[PDB]
Order: structure tokens, then C-alpha cells, then sequence
């Protein structure tokens, strides 16, 4: 499917949010990894709009409180994930065309996300 | 009747229940007023430890968890007094799916269990017992804490007993769920308050275990069945089923079957008898039956299958085993893929991560195959893959969780293959189940 | 936390052999879990200090199990079974409805703050499938749109499930059809 | 002394020594990731699998870093079933290992890396060559994470041997690392900060993958290029 | 890879704000000695991101 395109565009969305919330609170933004399928590309033409496979929001102490990973080109169940560490909470965004980025069937929106971030932050952070 | 006692006939007498469903039966005094605690008094004032072993070793009792190890032998490994402690751990975290026999034993007739642990305790010279009750069972955990205070107050579960010199006590330790904690070695860590992962196997707890001192673990059924044995003789026990398949067992059933529940049937009984005579036939014809536990692998609905006994000696040979007697019936409305999908998303959840083969292999590789097949993004390749994955997992785990997760998917590709190949090869997702009321 | 609760400490520490000290982690946690509804760092640091063991161990033990929590819960922590049997009675579809009514999925809290949701695996009461467990208060056997909506409507109106009742019939240890 | 025959060669072996050593002693070889010298085996990485005879083989492959030794024992590490099971395990471990060799500062000296090239032989005369049979998204977690002024911690890389945790528990007696969740989700992490102990750093050599690295020497040369000069530490009298 | 020891690469730790290499690690010093070199091209084949790629200029002296 063309889901691919929307998925990546949604991944841009997640990133966009992460910079604003991050700068707002003074909590860090951090790139973790960049795609193998970018680093090791060198003659297969690149098409994607970002280079970042994994990224996180970190607290004052320096442990992450939120991890954010997209699936790259290779994948067979392409998804974007969130994970709160230590909490055993794992969220799976699929895309449903036009509906949005959904966690199952619930739309994942900015407001949703800010709340998710805050409950993470307030609970897990030590700083 | 007679020494091959199968089915309902007038000479089989219920004993493991006859009090459940009648609320207000968890009083010490209700139990006492049935003539209870005589049998404890008798063994304590009469027999030696050796005799209460030797009797049971004949009786036909054998492991009643998701294992079958003839219980005589299991006590035979005890050191029989050196000055070292001994502890009897009642494993009431039976939380393997499809299984719920143990739940009510704890809830309505606790003082029975407790008596059984007094009996067993005395035999292996153990002085303290932990009952590791499943954490989410709230009712059971109340009733057990309750029972143990009562029994202790009136002093039959005390620091000295009768005119005797055996002494015994119990503690409840309410768990926190988690299937893997059920495994016998896992439990000893779990209880000890470390993280729950199994231990190595060259010490057996009998020969050295829990905090250095030798431990014994027995199952809720196993313990409950000790009282009838000790009461009425080994002979009274031995009549039930074929030999090496003695005793009754608390069979349970679910699915779209007419009257599911616990049906206390003798062993060696046919499925046919259970599903029809007792459980009032099905509601939709069957695609497969997973007989006992969730460990065992499905058997297609067959006449020759229905007519096979329930034992550790007839289901053995049929490429299954008997888990907890908790049968599940699978109707043919839904897809086998969608059944196993749910089953192996469960097993994958509950691994412990200690082994590579089962950490990475099952909970990361295998499961995703299922996903692939059952989303219609599948292909023939994936089933070919899966097939080859199985001998690479079975062998190589460190504890038996893996083997319980592979067998269902092992058995299921021989018999129901067609469907798997269908949904994958044709790029067709599973249909949805349609049975929510 | 257990500073006021010192009888409770004597009570749980007494049960074990003195050399088996580490056992206490499970109950000590379990007290914090029921009464404040989700563990906090300070609790674990204290629990650690008490049992005379480094925090990191206690963290590992604590983080293993299914029951324990570490984030904002609601009032009614909704625990839907997702295993085989339950699927066959349409537990799947239950979770679809439930979640889409409330407006939140896993590890989130409802805007009122009365509802957290969370999956769980086989609860071992397959015959009366499905089931849910709210908080730690006995199993709501069966779920049907009615039975559910009654449970909901009560909780929403300021009454628990231990103090109200539902339509239907769910038996003692046998029950009927599916 | 107990008489063991591995494949076709015999070894003496003082009674009660793990099979693994008797294998290596005989000159045949097995891979192994979880059991380092002067640390107890808790056979867990599932690599050291052999088949054993006592003549009759056995229905399951024993992990040689665990079971004892006995009379006239045969231990086999050439057979079709052995190599096959190993091929399996190599692949399984590698399932979630993130790609990083060129920038991995564990360089040409990585137990995972080398084991792969040693044992991972599928079936491939004149066929297509085959590489990794995984084809779903990997684990992804944080990495490059300082635990202390001397130790940086990746958390993606790790293969979940027990070596580092095991060490901390047995040897300096201070626990400061221990596993977190469970199933596939599990990851090593801290809950004490700075790693207090004068002996924290040793795990860096101990980790047989590149998960645990020496921050003072993070990015200052690739592992092999160094000239490796044996000498003695004189900053104390030990 | 080289059989002349002609390529010396001192690595360095990437700025996070102005990365000069896509990966987390880069080459603060990259030197190549022509007067040693033999022009095998094993370097390029060995390089996994194919960064070093033999040229067309050759009028060097
Ligand atoms: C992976 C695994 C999980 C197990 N889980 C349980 C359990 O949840 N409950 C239980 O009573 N026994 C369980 N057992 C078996 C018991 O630990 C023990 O071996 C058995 O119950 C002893 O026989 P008896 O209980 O019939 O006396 C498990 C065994 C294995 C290998
Ligand atoms: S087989 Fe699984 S659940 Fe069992 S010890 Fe190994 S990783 Fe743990
Ligand atoms: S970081 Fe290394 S030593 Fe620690 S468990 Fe992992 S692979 Fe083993
Ligand atoms: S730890 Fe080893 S196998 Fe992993 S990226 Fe590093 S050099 Fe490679
Ligand atoms: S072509 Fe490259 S590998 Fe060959 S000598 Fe030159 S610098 Fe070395
Ligand atoms: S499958 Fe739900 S209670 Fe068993
Ligand atoms: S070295 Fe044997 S299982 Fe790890």
C-alpha cells in the first residue's frame, strides 16, 4: 500500500511534537540512531524525508522517559512505536488511511500525546 | 463399578467437592461439624513417616499439575532426617490457561487443603509450608488468610500438636500473577523475593534447594487427594480408572459447550462421556479440541479421538499429554490461525528472557510470522519458515516453557496446515470471531 | 511510608526465617500497590533500604510481574483477559467497544481520572468467559453489553462493583451456555 | 582420573569438571558467550550445546558449560545435529542485534561478531547464498548512555548473557545492575547512579559484546590498531 | 585493508548540532599518502559506505 507515505509523514509529525514539548519544558530532545538504510545507502537513491530511526525525550538526570521508533523500509509490519521505560507500557501506532495515526482505533493526536508525555515525565523522572 | 471404574456408576463417590456452591462452608466449625480433622488425628497418633510414604506410593497418586511424576518417588528423595529443615510449598498458582480447578479448592473448603498439608507435612518431617496463592485471586487469598488464623487459634495448626510432637504452620504469600512463576524451581526464587527466573537442575529441591534446606513442592489437587487416600486406604483409591492412571481428576471445559464448568469425573473416562453425558453436548461442531492444559497440542475432532481415555498413558501415545484436564473445545466458525495467534501471543508475553531460543526466538521471530499470516500479508514462505523454526526451538531451551509453546504450533501444522497455507498464500486475513453476546 | 505502619512491618517480617530476608519485597510492594494505586521511586528506595539491599535489585524484582504498576491509574483499573477461551467468547470485541467508549487505550488515564485500562493474560476462569478485574475486587464474571453498561453506569454514578449488582446469571462453578 | 573421549580423541579430566572444558582440552571446540573465567556457569546463552553419549546418545542436547563429566563418555561436536543447532542459535541471537560493526568501538574483537563467522553455516554446492531470516522490525531502545565517568552503556546492543550482573553479585558483592522487565522487552539498566564501587569498571572487559564500553577510550582509535604492550601496574603494591 | 598502510584515519565524536557525518562518528583526520600507495582499490571495496572512491584526476606531481 501507499500507507508507507502516510506513515513516514506521521513519523515527521511525532518528531515535530517532540521538539516543541521538549523546548517548552527544558527536557532534552535526542537523536538516538539514524537508519542503516541511510548510512549504508550510497547508490540506491534516497527518498525518505528524515534520517532518524530512533529518538527520545530525556529528563534532568539523563535517562530517557520516552522512546520513539519508526520501522524502516525493510519491514513487513511497518509501524511506529512508543515506549515508556520501566513501566511496561508499549504503544503501537498503525496507520488507517485518512483516519489518522491510531493506537488500535483511537486517534493519536497532539493533545493525547502531551498528556502521555506528562504522565510519563511526572511519574518516572527523578529530577 | 469394579476395579476398572470409569464413568458414572453407583460405586464412585464424590469427595473433592460436595460443599462448593453452598456458601458458608469455609468456617472451621462447618468443616469440623462434618467429622473433619479425625483423619489428621488418626495419622498423627498411629502411623510413622515411612508408612505414610509407603501407603501413598501404592495408592496410584501421581503429579496433578502440568506434570505427572508418581508422588511416592517424589517423597523418596527426601533425606529422612539429618537435622536439616524441610518445607512443603503448595503451588496454588495454577494459572496455565484453560485451567481453574484449583481456584475453588482454595475458596470454599480451605480447611480440607490445610488438613492435607498437615498430613503431608508430617510425612516428610517439614515444619513450615508456604502456600503461594495466585496474586489476583483476591477471594481465595482472603479465605486462606482467614482459615489459617482460625485453625491456628483453635490449635490444630499450631506449634505443638495433640499429644504428639509434630508442629506445623503455614504462610500465605500472595503472588502477582505471572505464569512462569508457577514452574517448581521458579517458585523457590519467586518466594525468596528475588527476580523470578528458574534455577539450574543438578540439585533437585529434594536433595537441596530453597535457602539451602531441602524443599518439596506439590500441587493443590495432589494435596487435596491426600486426605481420601489416608482416610479410606490405598485400596479405596486404587479402583479409579486403569492401573497407572488411578484416582479421579477435576476436569474442566470451556468454549461454546452447553454446560461448561468443573465436572469431577474418574480417570480413564472418554471425552465423549464428558462433553455429552455431563456437559450437555456442544453448541457448534468442533474444529479441534486441546485436551488438558494449554501445553498439549490440539487433536482434530474425531470419533477415535473422542473415544480415547483421559490418562497419562493413552493420551501419551496419541501425541498429546494431559495438562490439568482443562479441555478446550474450538468451534470451526473461527480460523485455526486466529486461535494460535492468541495462544502464542500469550506464550510470548510470559517468557522470562533467560534463554536466547525462547527470548528472541519465540517472543520475537515466531510470533511475527503468525501476525504476517493472519494479516494477509502472508505467504507460503512464512509457513515454510515456521516449519523449520520448530526443531531449532524445542531442544534448546533451558526450561520447559518453550516446549509448551512449540507443541501446539507443532501439532497444528500437521493437521490444520491447509488453513494456514490458505490465509497466507492467498493474502487473506482471518475473519473475526462472532460470539460476543 | 511504613513509618506509621510499623505493626505491618513486624507482621510481614515475622513470617520468614531470618536469613530469608529478601522475601519481604513482594508484600512490602503489595501494600504500596493497593493503598496508593501505583508505586513511586521513593517507596522502592525505602523498601530497598529496609530489606538491606541496593535499590537496583528491588527495582528488578518489582518490575517483573504483571500486577504491579508505575504510572497514574484512574479509580477503576480495568483488566480484560485476552487468552484463547476468552477470544472464543468474544473478549476481543469487548476490548474494542470498551476502549472506544472511554477514549483511551493502554497506560493512559481517562479525563475524569476514574479509568485506567490494561490487558492481562489468562485469568483462569475460562468457563464464564469473558471476565474483567477492577482493581483487586473480585471477578466480574461474564461481560455482555448490558452487564458491562450496568457495571459502567454504577461506577460512573459513585458506586463500586462490590456494592451493586448486574443483570444476568453467572453460576458458582458450573454455569450454562455461551 | 575420569576417561572421556571427545569424537575420537581421549582426555583425562579431574572428576566433576564441566564438559565444556573437557571439549576445549581435547582440541575440539564450541562457541560460548555466557561463561567467562572465574565466574560460575549459569548456562543460559545456549551456545555450548553438544550431544553426549555414555553407547547411546541422548534425546536432548546438553549445554556443556553445565553438566558434569563421567566414565567413558563421548561428547560430540561435529555431528549434523550439533552444527545445525548452533547455526540456529547464532541466527537467534542476532535477531535483534542492531547493525553497527563499523562504528562499534568493540571493533575486531567482539565475541558475538566472531562467533557468527565461526559457526553460522546454513545450506547455501550452487545455490543462492542466504542471510538473515528475520524480516520484522528490530528492538530499538536508547544507547550511548553514560552510567558513570568511566562507563558508557548501549542498551540496544546487548545479548543478555548474565556476565556483568553475575559478576557484580558474586565478586565485589555490590549489586548495581540487574535486569528490568521480562520477555523480549527486558533490558539491563541502572537504578543507582555513578555505579559506586572501586571495582565498577571491570565489566567492560567482561562483556562479550560491545554493549559495555570504556568511556575514556570512546572513539580514539579502532580496536585492532593498538600496539598491545604487557607490563605491570605500579600505582599500588599489589 | 590496505597493503601500503597508506590510509590513516583518526576518528572523532560527532557534534550533535552540526554533524559532519551522518553516523555518530566521524573522521577528524583522514590522510592518504599517495607516494606510498599502489592503487589496488581494495580500500573502496572494503569501505562499507563506499566513501572512498577512486578518481579520474591523475596529473599529480
Ligand atoms: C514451565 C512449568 C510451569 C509450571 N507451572 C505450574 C503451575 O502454575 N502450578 C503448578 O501447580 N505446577 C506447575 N508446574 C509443575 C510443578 O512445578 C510441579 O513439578 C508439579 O506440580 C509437581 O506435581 P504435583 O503438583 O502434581 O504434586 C510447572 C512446571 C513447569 C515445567
Ligand atoms: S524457556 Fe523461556 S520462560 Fe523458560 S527459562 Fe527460558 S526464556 Fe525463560
Ligand atoms: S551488557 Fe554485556 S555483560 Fe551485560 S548482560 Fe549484556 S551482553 Fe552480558
Ligand atoms: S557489538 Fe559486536 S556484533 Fe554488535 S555492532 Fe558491535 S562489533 Fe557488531
Ligand atoms: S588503493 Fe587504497 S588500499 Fe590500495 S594502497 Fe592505495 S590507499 Fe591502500
Ligand atoms: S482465557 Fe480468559 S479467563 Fe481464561
Ligand atoms: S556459555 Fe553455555 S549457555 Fe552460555
Amino acid at each position: 500500500a501507499s500507507s508507507e507515505r502516510e506513515l513516514y509523514e506521521a513519523w515527521v509529525e511525532l518528531l515535530s511534537w517532540m521538539r516543541e514539548y521538549a523546548q517548552a519544558k527544558g527536557v532534552r530532545f535526542e537523536k538516538e540512531a539514524d537508519f542503516p538504510d541511510f548510512i549504508y545507502r550510497m547508490e540506491r537513491p534516497y527518498d525518505l524525508p528524515t534520517t532518524i530511526m530512533t529518538a527520545s525525550l530525556s529528563d534532568g538526570l539523563g535517562e530517557p522517559f520516552l522512546l520513539a521508533d519508526v520501522s524502516p523500509r525493510h519491514a513487513k509490519l511497518k509501524r511506529i512505536g512508543l515506549r515508556l521505560p520501566r513501566a511496561h507500557i508499549h504503544l503501537h501506532a498503525h496507520y488507517e488511511p485518512g483516519k489518522g495515526l491510531v493506537t488500535g482505533k483511537i486517534p493519536l493526536t497532539k493533545e493525547r500525546f502531551f498528556a502521555l508525555a506528562d504522565r510519563a515525565r511526572e511519574a518516572l523522572a527523578f529530577a | 463399578t469394579g476395579p476398572i471404574l470409569s464413568g458414572l456408576d453407583p460405586r464412585f463417590e464424590r469427595t473433592l467437592y460436595a460443599h462448593v456452591g453452598k456458601e458458608g462452608s469455609w468456617t472451621l466449625d462447618y468443616y469440623l461439624r462434618h467429622g473433619g480433622y479425625e483423619t489428621a488425628k488418626r495419622v498423627l497418633k498411629e502411623k510413622t513417616p515411612d508408612e505414610v510414604i509407603e501407603e501413598v506410593k501404592r495408592s496410584g497418586l501421581r503429579g496433578r499439575g502440568g506434570a505427572g511424576f508418581p508422588t511416592g518417588l517424589k517423597w523418596s528423595f527426601m533425606p529422612k532426617d539429618d537435622g536439616k529443615q524441610h518445607y512443603l510449598i503448595c503451588n496454588a498458582d495454577e494459572s496455565e490457561p484453560g485451567s481453574f480447578k484449583d481456584r475453588y479448592i482454595l475458596e470454599d473448603v480451605p480447611h480440607l487443603l490445610i488438613e492435607g498439608m498437615i498430613l503431608a507435612g508430617y510425612a516428610i518431617r517439614a515444619t513450615v509450608g508456604y502456600i503461594y496463592v495466585r496474586g489476583e485471586y483476591r477471594r481465595a487469598a482472603d479465605r486462606l488468610e482467614q482459615a489459617i488464623k482460625e485453625a491456628r487459634a483453635r490449635g490444630y495448626l499450631g506449634k505443638n500438636l495433640f499429644g504428639t510432637d509434630f508442629s506445623f504452620d503455614l504462610h500465605v504469600h500472595r503472588g502477582a500473577g505471572a505464569y512462569i512463576c508457577g514452574e517448581e524451581t521458579a517458585l523457590m526464587n519467586s518466594l525468596e523475593g528475588l527476580r523470578a527466573n528458574p534455577r539450574l537442575k543438578p540439585p533437585f529441591p529434594a536433595q537441596s534447594g530453597l535457602w539451602g534446606k531441602p524443599t518439596t513442592i506439590n500441587n493443590v489437587e495432589t494435596l487435596a487427594s491426600v486426605v481420601p487416600i489416608m482416610e479410606r486406604g490405598a485400596d479405596w483409591f486404587a479402583q479409579m480408572g486403569t492401573e497407572q492412571s488411578k484416582g479421579m481428576k477435576l476436569y474442566q471445559i470451556s468454549g461454546p459447550v452447553k454446560r461448561p464448568g468443573v465436572y469431577e469425573l474418574p480417570m480413564g473416562t472418554t471425552f465423549r462421556e464428558l462433553i455429552y453425558e455431563w456437559a450437555g453436548g456442544p453448541l457448534e461442531p468442533i474444529q479441534a479440541i486441546i485436551p488438558g492444559g494449554s501445553s498439549t497440542p490440539p487433536l482434530p475432532f474425531t470419533e477415535e479421538v473422542l473415544d480415547t481415555p483421559m490418562s497419562y498413558e493413552h493420551l501419551q501415545a496419541k501425541g498429546s499429554m494431559l495438562g490439568t484436564g482443562g479441555v478446550i473445545l474450538i468451534p470451526e466458525r473461527v480460523s485455526m490461525v486466529d486461535a494460535m495467534w492468541n495462544l502464542t501471543r500469550f506464550y510470548a508475553h510470559e517468557s522470562c528472557g533467560k534463554c536466547t531460543p525462547c527470548r528472541e526466538g519465540v517472543a520475537g521471530f515466531m510470533v511475527n510470522l503468525f501476525a504476517k499470516i493472519g494479516t494477509g500479508q502472508g505467504e507460503e514462505k512464512d509457513v515454510e519458515n515456521l516449519e523449520a523454526l520448530l526443531p531449532l526451538i524445542e531442544g534448546r531451551s533451558f526450561c520447559p516453557l518453550a516446549d509448551a509453546a512449540v507443541w501446539p504450533v507443532k501439532g497444528s501444522l500437521r493437521h490444520f496446515k491447509d488453513q494456514y497455507l490458505a490465509l497466507a498464500r492467498e493474502k487473506r486475513p482471518v475473519p473475526r470471531p462472532s460470539l460476543w453476546r | 511510608f511504613f513509618d506509621d505502619k510499623q505493626d505491618f512491618l513486624e507482621e510481614t517480617f515475622a513470617k520468614y526465617p531470618p536469613e530469608g530476608r529478601r522475601a519481604a519485597i513482594m508484600p512490602l510492594l503489595r501494600r504500596v500497590q493497593q493503598e496508593e494505586g501505583w508505586i513511586r521511586p521513593e517507596r522502592i528506595e525505602e523498601i530497598a533500604r529496609l530489606v538491606g539491599t541496593t535499590p537496583t535489585e528491588v527495582m528488578g524484582v518489582a518490575s517483573f510481574y504483571s500486577y504491579y504498576q508505575f504510572v497514574p491509574t484512574g479509580k477503576y483499573h480495568l483488566q480484560v483477559c485476552a487468552t484463547l477461551s476468552c477470544k472464543l467468547a468474544g473478549a476481543e470485541e469487548l476490548w474494542d467497544y470498551l476502549t472506544e467508549t472511554l477514549g483511551i487505550g493502554p497506560g493512559e488515564v481517562t479525563p475524569d481520572g476514574l479509568f485506567s485500562v490494561q490487558k492481562v493474560e489468562c485469568l483462569g476462569s475460562c468457563h464464564t468467559a469473558p471476565v474483567i478485574q477492577v482493581n483487586d475486587e473480585p471477578y466480574v464474571e461474564c461481560v455482555t453489553r448490558a452487564r458491562l453498561e450496568a457495571l459502567l453506569a454504577g461506577l460512573r454514578a459513585g458506586k463500586r462493583l462490590e456494592e451493586i449488582e448486574l443483570p444476568g446469571k453467572c453460576g458458582h462453578h458450573v454455569h450454562e451456555v455461551e | 582420573m575420569v576417561r572421556v573421549k571427545v569424537n575420537d580423541r581421549i582426555v583425562e579430566v579431574p572428576p566433576g569438571t564441566s564438559v565444556m572444558d573437557a571439549v576445549f582440552h581435547a582440541g575440539y571446540d564450541v562457541p560460548l558467550f555466557c561463561s567467562e573465567k572465574h565466574l560460575s556457569p549459569i548456562g543460559a546463552c545456549r551456545m555450548c550445546l553438544v550431544r553426549i553419549g555414555l553407547i547411546q546418545w541422548q534425546p536432548k542436547l546438553a549445554a556443556s558449560c553445565v553438566t558434569a563429566v563421567a566414565d567413558g563418555m563421548v561428547v560430540d561436536t561435529l555431528s549434523d545435529v550439533v552444527r545445525e543447532a548452533q547455526a540456529g542459535m547464532v541466527e537467534f541471537t542476532l535477531l535483534n542485534h542492531p547493525l553497527d560493526c563499523p562504528t562499534c568501538d568493540k571493533g575486531g574483537a567482539c565475541e558475538l561478531q566472531d562467533r557468527t563467522v565461526e559457526y553460522g553455516l546454513y545450506e547455501k554446492p550452487l545455490e543462492l547464498p542466504v542471510y538473515t531470516r528475520f524480516e520484522f522490525t528490530r528492538r530499538h531502545v536508547d544507547k550511548h548512555h553514560p552510567l558513570s565517568p568511566f562507563v558508557i552503556l548501549d542498551r540496544e546492543r546487548c545479548i543478555h548473557c548474565k556476565r556483568c550482573v553475575r559478576y557484580f553479585e558474586e565478586v565485589p558483592g555490590d549489586e548495581v545492575l540487574d535486569f528490568i522487565e521480562r520477555g523480549v522487552h527486558t533490558f539491563i539498566g541502572t537504578m543507582d547512579f555513578g555505579l559506586p564501587s572501586g571495582f565498577s569498571g571491570n565489566i567492560t572487559d567482561i562483556c562479550p559484546v560491545g554493549a559495555l564500553l570504556d568511556l575514556t577510550a570512546r572513539f580514539r582509535a579502532r580496536n585492532w590498531e593498538m600496539e598491545e604492550t604487557p607490563t605491570t601496574c605500579a600505582l599500588c603494591p599489589v | 585493508a590496505c597493503p601500503a598502510y597508506a590510509i590513516y584515519v583518526e576518528p572523532a565524536e560527532n557534534d550533535p548540532e552540526n554533524p559532519v557525518s551522518a553516523g555518530e562518528r566521524y573522521a577528524k583526520v583522514y590522510e592518504i599518502n599517495m607516494l606510498r600507495c599502489i592503487f589496488c582499490g581494495l580500500c573502496e571495496e572494503a569501505c562499507p559506505t563506499g566513501a572512498i572512491v577512486l578518481g579520474y584526476d591523475f596529473e599529480m606531481a
